[PDB]
């Protein structure tokens, strides 16, 4: 239903959709990542993703992919989070 | 003569084949330097009676046992094969 | 009726009506059937089987069915151990190539390994 | 439909026909080759898509216990159409 | 009380177990592994040297009047070295009870006949011979009963193919019915049907 | 069937046929399958 | 005593190591507890909750897949609580499961069916409407039908822990949890078809095998794979004289339960571009159909009029030891010894005289004991996956540290990339490369070289440099004298047997002294060609496909395939493994050694052996390692080979040695059986497109 | 190495029985080529008897020999009495079975069978 849990590319929501973090968001991200041990930085996924949501208002696929790229995580490990938690707006 | 191959059969852990392993480690190197282009095959197996197969031209093979020898009997048999 | 000294190897070929062909030219296989990986059941990996060599199968021109001149194409015997099968084969005069039984090796397993501080067992898929 | 081959033999709905050089066509000499002229694929294609207003529809075929097991079909993908696995009926989300 | 399961009474179990003790302690020289089943059936296993004594005792003895030989069978189990499990199912009209006696044989290990006890066993022993290859002693006329007049083999042996080794037809050349090696238009299809999941844990074979 | 008639279906025949054995227009069996294994198509050119 | 502990299973006692689970103990006493999520090679996950048992004097039930066993615990497998837990879990699993069994390829071999019949109830009190899920599309090999997923996570854990993809997961939560990807993405790795095997409920199925059969019909023949040189154990399912699929076997030492997609999906080539009849040239120079008598007479004449150094043979990779030894005996009886392979191994030094120099002496199961691994000129991923899978298993559990001298690739695991040129070898040996520190502090290293690196002209130089490095490694670390550091990984099945049989590897001798009567047995790679041979050279080609060697032939003797014959194939370790007959060859095709013995009889020659046992007695004569089936023979003569090979004056070329299979689109089609498969073509067309 | 004997405590008594059986068959052949109206001579029948006897000449266990003699006496009964017709008697000669050659090469030309 409305919460489909799948993603079919569109012009508004595609990997080429223009998302990117602001130089302030990057420093906030650095701090967040610093709030966790040095080997475990894949735990900032939730705060960084909600941050992107705040900047952009919602979450397109490019946003998740960029979060992954930043944290060096597989993007599916971010798709799972986004789909699981409801505070994350994918429309 | 018409010798083409020498293929040595033996065991890895057995007394009878003890003469072939010593022979190998001490002289296979020098012998394969002397005859560089001659196959000298060692196919060591388990619970196999050691033998020396010398096959000459037109597919004709010989076989002389090596059970419970020293390395010197092995050397003499191998050189007898080589010479003919 | 006391005992008798036979002192030879058993041979039953002459009493089984089996033709020379299917005794001399037959290679039996003795084995424990391998588990089917489409399933995790291990109850068909217990009893030893005896299976014969496969022979020709040609389509029937009329319909297109599989034909054979091999009576033993579907012969399967079930034994509780390896020596029993070897004895049956020797007795009936067949040639056999045996295949040892494959038991999985015991494996260390821990649910905590999935959650580790420094090892690579740490999984990202709960 | 029932199309013929260069030899005149009719091609069944399985795509089967004997080659011109095949000797197995003597069985059809002074006799006929039985084919079914009603190809089920063309027929089930001739049927229309049944629209629905629910995202998940069931299909028992028809007649209840005279049809097939009841399966449920998802209709989220608005480009595609859901096809029963037993019958070939198609369904589409009306409101997309 | 439950409508699908089968009503079970222990009284028959006790009766048959007591009679089994009776038989075991009255024929120790032959009796092996008496046993009774969940379904009420008595099974007395013996050494083949005891066939005639056991059956004669069970026929003539007063507390055991099994004087009707219902059946006489064999069972090929190629695993064990003595394959054939010969079975004697019997009936007492005086006590309205049955009993089963079993022996074991081999291709080259014959047993004694019981036609001196039960004349019903002539044809049954001929059948066992024709089907499995077990030879009986002191049999009046031991020949084939069911197989063809020149048939080679014992078909009920598990090692014998279901379809046999030969096949018959008529040949105009010789003007006779002849036997040719088997050749089928459709080969029998062997279906592997055993489920790989243990089904009855009460019969589990410990390794 | 003049009062309780059958149900109408396209694929049903409109002309019943009797047993047509020992005639033409009879039934001859055949394989409804295609070739399983395909042979190599040798080239039309020589090695020269 | 050695930290074991006593535990009971319905009274019966058994001593189990600590950390052992309830399930493993119940197995140790022969009992198999139900399962839908535990697979014996994947991380534990207590999801299905079908493993539930009660512990004596314990209120609730534990998950036998995850609960370790404590002292004195009695495990009640067949008590009321356990039965009712199983029945409840079955009710729940089947509540939303679709009535698809008669269209589900998993029918007859479904764990859900059998566990419902053996452990669950026979009724449904679900009076509601089930759910449905829109099916994915993850490629041309795996068909996804996700109304049938019981969310066991096996696919996910397998992709992550064994394949190393990490592209599968669970989207959503609750009853609407959708296993799979969140985006359209083809899941085309080289260990993808095993997710089919570990999905118990037909959600993931083979598109090729779709609808083609049912498990009870199939007759199961135990054979091995030949696409690679690992010797993967397989079962060949047949249905009325026809191969229906390839299904793996279990061999904890080689292919525990896995096989490559090339191995299980390239059986569609045995149904295409096949040689079924002996062919011969007509006056016009075209290939026409003829008999066995005629072609064998032609070949026997041509053989009679030739002698040594004018005759020659070539093997191709899918060849069996029997054909190799028979052809060798034939050529020997006509005095030729130019028997060559298509794969280049260096005879410079000890060559094939010592098996230590062309085997995997640290057998595949030795990667589990190792601490450091060094890859030279290999992409073991695309070249011998199961070996790469074992290296990944070690990299996971035993913290193995990998390194690679070669072109940078993925490998599905992380590795220390040193360089590309082979001059890194001298620097690792003489003790100047960073890696030397690891190497010195290590305890059980193993170097492994790729035949691919030996195909370039500097194979002998690479080999001698690796020998130097291995010797100095053994000297520094202090190996135990039973640990083998030097290894060689082949990508060609018949190679090890050919080298054990005396074949002179490489086609250099042919180029050197070209023949007038060339034998071309299974060779369809294209090393030699008529532009390199005299004019009017009589070529006779054996084989089972018509890819390369048959077009250029004057006679064609159609042979058999691995699913069509019994044959010994030796793997990189020396483990002789026998194939078995599942089908007979098509048309007038025949066993290869049979063809060759008949050829001899037609000629004045006559080989002694009329049967297969005699051919294998001959094998025992030549090399007795070819008959010890499933066994591996230790070989301990590397010191001498190194003393000998320290005397060649060749140096490496400094060219960056890179492997031929650099991506997966260069993995699906490598031999004729693969190039003749429409399925592998579908795969390449999926990967190249995206 | 110790077993129960069926009839013969050694191979010589079994050979005595085998010879008795050979005599019986050799004496019977003519009566059954007369009665059954077989279209063969009396020499062919006795050659066939001898061939079927040699077919099991390799045996050394007296029990196998005793059982073979029992089977032979069963057949001789079926034949002395006319329980079996000329069909079953001529089954022995295999007048229609195309004789498979023992030449490796012919077996190679026709089929995959060894
Ligand atoms: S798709 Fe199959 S393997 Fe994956 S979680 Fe579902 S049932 Fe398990
Ligand atoms: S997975 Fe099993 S239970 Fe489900 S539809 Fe397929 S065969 Fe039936
Ligand atoms: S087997 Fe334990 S929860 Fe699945
Ligand atoms: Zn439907």
């Amino acid at each position: 239903g409305g919460a489909l849990f799948v993603h079919r590319d569109t012009p508004e929501n595609n990997p080429d959709t223009p998302f990117d973090f602001t130089p302030e968001n990057y420093k906030r991200i650095e701090a967040i990542v610093k709030n966790y041990p040095e080997g475990h930085q894949a735990a900032a996924v939730l705060p960084v993703l909600d941050l992107a949501q705040r900047q952009n208002g919602w979450l397109p696929i490019s946003a998740m992919n960029k979060v992954a790229e930043v944290l060096q995580v597989p993007p599916m490990r971010v798709y799972e989070v986004a789909t699981f938690y409801t505070m994350y707006n994918r429309k | 003569l018409g010798l083409r191959e020498i293929r040595v059969h033996l065991c890895q852990r057995s007394p009878g084949s003890q003469g072939v392993r010593d022979f190998i480690v001490q002289r296979y190197v020098e012998l394969k330097k002397a005859h560089p282009n001659l196959p000298i095959l060692i196919r060591e197996c388990s619970e196999v009676q050691p033998k020396l197969w010398a096959r000459y031209a037109f597919g004709q093979e010989k076989t002389v046992s090596l059970n419970n020898l020293s390395a010197d009997e092995v050397t003499r048999a191998m050189q007898n094969v080589l010479s003919g | 009726t006391q005992l008798i000294t036979v002192d030879e190897k058993l041979d039953i070929t002459t009493l089984t009506g089996v033709p020379e062909e299917h005794i001399k030219t037959r290679k039996v296989r003795i084995f424990v059937p391998a588990r089917n990986n489409m399933q995790s059941g291990v109850n068909n990996t217990k009893k030893w089987k005896m299976e014969f060599d496969t022979r020709e199968r040609w389509e029937n021109p009329l319909m297109g069915w599989a034909s054979t001149a091999d009576p033993l194409s579907n012969m399967v015997l079930t034994f509780s151990a390896k020596e029993d099968a070897i004895a049956f084969a020797e007795k009936n005069g067949w040639s056999y190539d045996v295949e040892e039984k494959k038991v999985p090796k015991p494996k260390s397993k821990s649910y905590g390994a999935n959650f580790s501080w420094n090892k690579r067992t740490r999984v990202s898929t709960k | 439909g029932v199309q013929v081959s260069p030899s005149g033999e009719k091609i069944t709905h399985t795509g089967q026909v004997y080659d011109e050089k095949d000797y197995r066509r003597v069985r059809f000499v002074d006799r006929q080759k039985e084919v079914n002229e009603n190809f089920a694929i063309d027929l089930i294609a001739q049927q229309p898509v049944n629209e629905v207003e629910h995202r998940i529809i069931a299909c028992d075929g028809g007649g209840g216990a005279l049809g097939h097991p009841k399966v449920y079909i998802n209709l989220d993908k608005e480009t595609k159409t859901g096809t029963c696995g037993y019958c070939g009926l198609q369904f589409k989300q009306h409101h997309h | 009380k439950r409508p699908t399961v089968r009503p079970r009474s222990d009284v028959t179990h006790k009766q048959l177990s007591a009679f089994g003790e009776y038989v075991a302690e009255i024929l120790p020289k032959y009796v092996q592994q008496v046993q009774v089943s969940c379904l009420d059936e008595l099974e007395i296993c013996i050494h083949p040297d005891g066939v005639i004594p056991t059956l004669t005792f069970l026929r003539d003895h007063t507390n055991a009047q099994f004087k009707s030989l219902a059946d006489l069978t064999a069972v090929d189990v190629p695993t064990r070295q003595n394959r054939f499990e010969i079975v004697y199912n019997l009936l007492s009209l005086r006590f309205n009870s049955r009993i089963r006696v079993k022996t074991y044989a081999d291709e080259l290990t014959p047993i004694d006949s019981i036609v001196s006890v039960h004349i019903a066993a002539n044809w049954y022993e001929r059948e066992v011979w024709d089907m499995f290859g077990v030879f009986f002693f002191n049999h009046p006329d031991l020949r084939r009963i069911l197989t063809d007049y020149g048939f080679e083999g014992h078909p009920f042996r598990k090692d014998f193919p279901l379809t046999g080794y030969v096949e018959l037809r008529y040949d105009d050349e010789v003007k006779r019915v002849v036997a040719e090696p088997v050749e089928l238009a459709q080969e029998f299809r062997k279906f592997d049907l055993n489920s790989p999941w243990e089904a009855f844990p009460a019969y589990r074979q410990p390794p | 069937p003049t009062t309780n008639p059958p149900t109408a279906r396209k694929f049903i025949w409109t002309n019943h046929k009797f047993n047509v054995s020992a005639t033409p227009e009879q039934y001859v069996p055949y394989s409804t399958t295609r070739k399983k294994i395909h042979e190599w198509v040798p080239p039309s050119t020589p090695y020269k | 005593a050695s930290n074991l502990i006593e535990v009971f299973v319905d009274g019966q006692s058994v001593m189990v190591e600590p950390g052992t689970t309830v399930l493993q103990a119940c197995e140790k006493v022969g009992m198999q507890i139900p399962r839908f999520c535990y697979h014996e090679r994947l991380s534990v996950a207590g999801n299905c909750r079908m493993c539930l048992v009660e512990i004596e004097k314990a209120p609730k039930v534990v998950a036998a897949c995850a609960m370790p066993v404590m002292k004195g615990w009695n495990i009640l497998t067949n008590s009321e609580k356990s039965k009712k837990a199983r029945e409840g879990v079955m009710e729940f699993l089947l509540a939303n499961h679709p009535l698809d069994c008669p269209i589900c390829d998993q029918g007859g071999e479904c764990d859900l069916q059998d566990q419902s019949m053996m452990f669950g109830s026979d009724r449904s009190r679900f009076l509601e409407g089930k759910r449905a899920v829109e099916d994915k599309n993850i490629g041309p090999l795996v068909k996804t039908i996700m109304t049938r997923c019981i969310q066991c996570t096996r696919c996910i854990r397998f992709a992550s822990e064994i394949a190393g993809v990490d592209d599968l997961g669970t989207t959503g939560r609750g009853n609407d949890m959708q296993v799979g990807t969140y985006i359209e993405k083809m899941f085309m790795s080289e260990l993808s078809g095993n997710v089919i095997d570990i999905c118990p409920v037909g959600a993931l199925t083979s598109k090729p095998y779709a609808f083609t059969a049912r498990p009870w019909e199939t007759r199961k023949t135990e054979s091995i794979d030949v696409m690679d040189a690992v010797g993967s154990n397989i079962v060949v399912s047949t249905r009325t004289g026809e191969v229906m699929r390839i299904l793996p076997r279990m061999h904890e030492d080689i292919n525990e339960e896995w096989i490559s997609d090339k191995t299980r999906f390239a059986y569609d080539g045995l149904k295409r571009q096949r040689l079924t009849e002996p062919m011969v040239r007509n006056e016009k120079g075209l290939l026409t159909y003829t008999s066995w008598e005629d072609a064998l007479s032609r070949v026997a004449g041509m053989l009679q009029n030739f002698e040594g150094n004018a005759v020659a043979a070539i093997a191709g990779g899918l060849v069996d030891a029997e054909a190799l030894v028979a052809l060798k005996d034939l050529l020997n009886k006509v005095d030729s010894d130019n028997l060559c392979t298509e794969e280049i191994f260096p005879t410079e030094g000890a060559g094939t005289d010592l098996r230590s120099n062309y085997l995997l002496n640290t057998t595949i199961a030795g990667v589990e004991e190792a601490d450091v691994v060094l890859l030279v000129g290999t992409n073991p991923r695309f070249e011998a996956p199961l070996f790469n899978a074992r290296i990944r298993k070690s990299w996971l559990h035993n913290d193995l540290k990998v390194a690679l001298i070669g072109s940078p690739v993925d490998l599905t695991y992380r590795y220390d990339h040193l360089g590309d040129s082979p001059k890194i070898l001298q620097d690792i040996a003489s003790g100047r490369h960073s890696f030397c520190e690891v190497l010195k502090d290590a305890k059980k290293p193993m170097v492994v070289l790729g035949s691919s690196a030996l195909q370039r002209d500097d194979g002998a130089a690479i080999l001698v440099a690796v020998s130097n490095m291995v010797q100095k490694i053994r000297v520094t670390t202090g190996v135990a004298a039973e640990w083998k550091v030097m290894n060689i990984l082949h990508r060609i099945a018949s190679q090890v047997a050919a080298l054990d049989l005396g074949y002179k590897p490489g086609v250099e001798a042919i180029r050197k002294n070209p023949p007038k009567m060339l034998f071309l047995l299974g060779a369809d790679g294209g090393c030699i060609t008529r532009q390199d041979l005299p004019k009017d050279c009589f070529i006779v080609y054996q084989g089972h496909h018509g890819d390369v060697g048959a077009p250029m032939a004057d006679v064609i003797l159609p042979g058999a395939a691995y699913t069509e014959k019994s044959a010994t194939y030796v793997n990189t370790e020396g483990r002789a493994q026998q194939t078995k007959v599942a089908v007979t060859p098509p048309g007038l095709a025949r066993e290869d050694w049979k063809i060759i013995r008949a050829l001899s009889e037609i000629a004045g020659i006559t080989l002694p052996y009329d049967t297969l046992d005699q051919v294998r007695n001959r094998l025992e004569e030549v090399s007795p390692n070819l008959v010890r089936y499933d066994d591996i023979e230790e070989t301990n003569y590397f010191q001498q080979a190194s003393e000998l090979a320290k005397l060649v004056n060749q140096e490496v070329l400094a060219d960056p040695l890179v492997p031929p299979q650099l991506t997966i689109k260069d993995f699906y089609m490598t031999d004729s059986i693969s190039r003749a498969s429409q399925t592998m073509a579908k795969c390449v067309k999926a990967v190249t497109e995206g | 190495t110790s077993v129960k004997p069926i009839f013969s405590r050694d191979l010589n008594e079994a050979k005595r029985r085998v010879r008795e059986l050979y005599r019986a068959w050799y004496r019977e052949v003519p009566n059954t080529v007369h009665l059954m109206q077989l279209d063969i001579t009396v020499k062919q029948g006795r050659d066939k008897v001898r061939e079927m006897f040699m077919k099991n000449a390799h045996v050394t266990d007296p029990r196998v020999v005793d059982l073979l003699v029992i089977k032979g006496k069963m057949e001789l009964q079926e034949t002395i009495k006319v329980w079996k017709q000329r069909t079953h008697v001529m089954r022995f000669f295999h007048e229609t079975e195309t004789p498979r050659p023992k030449d490796f090469l012919s077996k190679f030309y026709m089929g995959h069978d060894p």
